[PDB]
């Protein structure tokens, strides 16, 4: 598992801990799902967690985080999760990101940034210059 | 300010929400 591949996990894991106290809990799972329009249960954020809880405290620490990464979690249904993630920065469905929605999407994950970081995340992503991200573009960043 | 950290971040983060 590389440098940059830890740096990534790290700043997911940084996303899900709302309060930044290290470890990640239901309650902070519940409401970052439900703020990208998903809504799970209980138990199902129960056995979410009891799926990576190696030292059994009940939550996710990052050592613990960066094992489901590394032995990457199943598809069910959904084997294409980058379609769905990619509808959920995509808001007016047209194919494109453009950089307002982009920031659109930070924000609602709870995060300031300037404009221009937000114009230099999609330089990162835009492969043939147009100043948007298409869907092709959004795999080959994931892939 | 690392840019395709934050960006592939929130683009995991999301992934794993859905
Ligand atoms: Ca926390
Ligand atoms: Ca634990
Ligand atoms: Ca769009
Ligand atoms: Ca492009
Ligand atoms: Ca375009």
């Amino acid at each position: 598992l590389t440098e940059e591949q830890i740096a990534e996990f790290k700043e997911a894991f940084s996303l899900f801990d709302k309060d930044g106290d290290g470890t990640i809990t239901t309650k902070e799972l519940g409401t970052v799902m439900r703020s990208l329009g998903q809504n799970p249960t209980e138990a199902e954020l129960q056995d979410m967690i009891n799926e990576v809880d190696a030292d059994g405290n009940g939550t996710i620490d990052f050592p613990e985080f960066l094992t489901m990464m590394a032995r990457k979690m199943k598809d069910t249904d959904s084997e294409e999760e980058i379609r769905e993630a990619f509808r959920v920065f995509d808001k007016d469905g047209n194919g494109y990101i453009s950089a307002a929605e982009l920031r659109h999407v930070m924000t609602n994950l709870g995060e300031k940034l300037t404009d221009e970081e937000v114009d230099e995340m999609i330089r990162e992503a835009d492969i043939d210059g147009d100043g948007q991200v298409n869907y092709e573009e959004f795999v080959q960043m994931m892939t | 300010f690392n840019a395709r950290r934050k960006l592939k971040g929130a683009i995991l983060t999301t992934m794993l929400a859905t």
